[PDB]
């Protein structure tokens, strides 16, 4: 065994483990999934004394995962089963597209006027348990090339005009699971060459969630050293999820 | 933000 030393110890058995997942989406106008996936790896910090054999189990055949590699030091077939390297390490890597939790529905409204103002409305909506924030929101919105200047209203959170960048980008710290919140924003147009139509790009968003999208969800993580002197029961055990956007962008 | 699973 190259991955660990022989006589390690500890006086307190203490090990972490996180569940870290992209989410990411393509929808359109109309609320059709076009696209959908997640990518997830488990990582695990231990320091347990000796050469512990762990076996980990998550809700695996429940949700349905489409492929995965692993760590060394796993022996294949099922639950998974390993003596860890000891401290930080990659246990796992997956995928999976079936059964998606989607954290935000995003709901655009636009309205042309004359040749001189655009009109937009776009409202967020939180799909999961009221219990659980996400933090870190971004709504980006993006303007013509032809945009001479930008109005915005909204209640919650707050939002600048970013002309380098030709968007209007929405900030929000913390929001809550079922929840709704709008923005309005009216967009003051320069004249244009006319037969130059605007291919309106998506808005797109970002964001931190404390759970796993894919539904995963961890089942048991036990450990047994026979040599020593202490049992499952003595090992100290915590979990983390965090769930993130990546590409995440609703076609208006 | 770590949650018991002991």
């Amino acid at each position: 065994i190259g991955w660990r030393r022989e006589g390690i110890k500890y006086r307190r058995n203490e090990l972490f483990l996180d569940v870290l997942e992209s989410v990411n989406l393509l929808m359109s106008p109309q609320g059709q999934v076009l696209s959908a996936h997640v990518s997830g790896r488990v990582v695990m910090k231990s320091y347990l004394s000796g050469m512990p054999e762990c076996k980990f189990g998550m809700n695996d055949k429940s949700i349905a995962i489409d492929d995965c590699t692993f760590h060394q030091c796993v022996r294949l077939s099922r639950s998974i089963s390993f003596i860890p390297p000891d401290g930080e390490f990659e246990l796992m890597r997956y995928r999976t597209t079936k059964d998606i939790i989607l954290p935000f529905r995003v709901i655009p409204l636009v309205r042309e006027v004359g040749r001189t103002k655009l009109e937009v409305k776009v409202v967020i909506k939180s799909n999961f348990k009221p219990s659980l924030l996400a933090q870190k929101i971004e709504v980006r919105i993006p303007t013509p090339l032809n945009t001479s200047g930008v109005q915005v209203i909204c209640m919650k959170g707050k939002a600048k005009y970013k002309a380098s960048e030709n968007a209007i980008v929405w900030k929000i710290k913390r929001m809550a699971g079922m929840k709704e919140s709008q923005i309005s924003a009216e967009i003051e147009l320069l004249p244009t060459n006319d037969k130059k139509k605007w291919a309106r790009p998506p808005i797109s968003m970002n964001f931190e969630v404390p759970f796993a999208p894919s539904g995963l969800k961890v089942r048991y993580l036990k450990v047994f050293e026979p040599k020593l002197n202490y049992s499952d029961h003595d090992v100290i055990k915590w979990v983390r999820y965090i769930g993130r956007s990546g590409i995440y962008e609703t076609r208006c | 933000s770590y949650r018991p699973y002991a």
